[PDB]
């Protein structure tokens, strides 16, 4: 079936990043605007590392392994911007890869959308007609 | 017409600042509610900012002026993990404050260039009290000061001279380059941003490589590029200000090691602006124009912005 957010729900994935980004509308309603400003690797990072944590634990040396390929990576195809500290701290962790791994990068992908993407979103169309769209 | 102006240059450049005086020039400025959504931006900055000293001062072992201070340190630490992002209790500016007054931190402080700091540590710290005053409301500068790393591409529209300009604004750090290639189809100009005050510091992608050289390899291959042989070239020598304060403390032969002449503004600065000047293959045919700028500074922007349009303009008849 369809997922048709009701009026209130869209309007409080701007009362913080979290609730919009907690909603899977949220989120791919925030990948459309990302892949318009083409910084949508980093929405992908996060689920990325969610999908490690809280998913089959049985291959997370061999998620890890194919994530770091991805977006970590020199020249990787979503090479994602983090700091080099965070950036070692991160590859150190992966020579015994687990669940938390990739805790500090996560974080800090976070807040790097939280505190330029996110904000834009709110003030774009694709914000505002999913608000007009509302139900009731 | 239309004008498809691109702001290139490496992290932390002063590109994102210019796009906001673009913003208070040819555009009306921030609105109160807009003005206030910064605060949790600059109490953000803040924080990092009096953290990195903080750290800092065991990474470069460097002992606190009062001794009393440590604990205020600790418990600054620990508050940071606790309370919420982007906001700044009574309990916490005190305590910052004090680490601030501290004659150890100061030394610190002084040395940021030894760590990674923010551009605004100074400005905001120096004025914490201004900024936790009940009924505080962020000053122009105050916003223009304000960090934020950006990602992707992101486009401000203004008129101005009749002209309809398209500005693209990119990030900086090395990731975020490879995407850069989707914007230079029928770019009519080039802003490109330097850090002046880079020459003694180190990439947060790289801490064994300086700033400055990397801003060189980065301006190199950007003037040197198929894609902008009939573009416009501006480069904007920024952070003046900041530039001509730590001229005065750090040798310039730190970045060249070749440098014999004077460490002032206006020596250093020039021979910093030969460097990248000097990068060009075919300054035979294409000239680059550069201003010495203050991202910071709406009225050396809106100068220096007026004549990047009269070189457009000129430019165009032609
Ligand atoms: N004092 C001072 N600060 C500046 C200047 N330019 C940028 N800054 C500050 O440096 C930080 C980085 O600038 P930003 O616009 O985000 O750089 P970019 O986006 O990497 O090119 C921000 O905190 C700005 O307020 C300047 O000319 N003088
Ligand atoms: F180059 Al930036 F924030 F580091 F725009
Ligand atoms: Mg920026």
């Amino acid at each position: 079936l369809v997922d048709i957010p009701t009026k209130m729900r869209v309007e409080r994935w701007a009362f913080n990043f979290s609730e919009l980004i907690r909603d899977p509308k949220g989120r791919q309603s925030f990948q459309h605007f990302l892949r318009k400003e083409f910084s949508g690797e980093n929405l992908g990072f996060w689920e990325a590392c969610e999908d490690l944590k809280y998913g089959d634990q049985s291959k997370v040396k061999e998620k890890a392994e194919e994530i770091y390929k991805l977006f970590l990576a020199p020249g990787a195809r979503r090479w994602i911007n983090i700091d080099g500290k965070t950036m070692d701290i991160t590859v150190k962790g992966l020579k015994h890869p687990h669940r938390y791994v990739l805790d500090a990068a996560q974080t800090h992908i976070y807040m790097l959308m939280k505190k330029d993407s996110y904000a834009r979103y709110l003030k774009s169309p694709i914000y505002k007609e999913m608000l007009a769209k509302a139900i009731e | 017409r239309t004008v498809k102006l691109l702001l290139l240059g490496a992290g932390e450049s002063g590109k994102s600042t210019i796009v906001k005086q673009m913003k208070i020039i040819h555009q009306d400025g921030y609105s109160l509610e807009e003005c206030l959504e910064f605060i949790a931006i600059i109490y953000g900055n803040t924080l990092q900012s009096i953290l990195a000293i903080v750290r800092a001062m065991t990474t470069l072992n460097i002992q606190y002026g009062d001794s009393a201070r440590q604990d205020d340190a600790r418990k600054l630490m620990h508050m940071a993990d606790t309370i919420e992002e982007g906001t700044m209790p009574k309990e916490m500016s005190d305590i910052i404050q004090r680490l601030w007054k501290d004659s150890g931190i100061q030394a610190c402080f002084d040395r940021a260039s030894e760590y990674q700091l923010n551009d605004s540590a100074g400005y905001y710290l120096s004025d914490l009290e201004r900024l936790v005053t009940p009924g505080y409301v962020p000053t122009e500068q105050d916003v223009l000061r304000s960090r934020v790393k950006t990602t992707g591409i992101i486009e401000t529209q203004f008129s101005f001279k009749d002209l309809n300009f398209r500005m693209f604004d990119v990030g900086g750090q090395r990731s975020e380059r490879k995407k850069w290639i989707h914007c230079f189809e029928g770019v009519t100009a080039i802003i490109f941003c330097v850090a002046l005050s880079d020459y003694d510091l180190v990439l947060a992608e790289d801490e064994e490589m300086n700033r400055m050289h990397e801003s060189m390899k980065l301006f190199d291959s950007i003037c040197n590029n198929k894609w902008f042989t009939d573009t416009s070239i501006i480069l904007f020598l920024n952070k003046k200000d900041l530039f001509e304060e730590k001229i005065k403390k750090s040798p310039l032969t730190i970045c060249y090691p070749e440098y014999a002449g004077s460490n002032t503004y206006e020596e250093a600065g020039n021979y910093i602006k030969v460097q990248f000047l000097e990068l060009n293959m075919r300054r035979d045919v294409k000239e680059i124009y550069s201003h010495m700028t203050c991202a910071t500074d709406t009225q050396n922007v809106k100068f220096v912005f007026d004549a990047v349009t009269d070189i457009i303009i000129k430019e165009n008849l032609k």
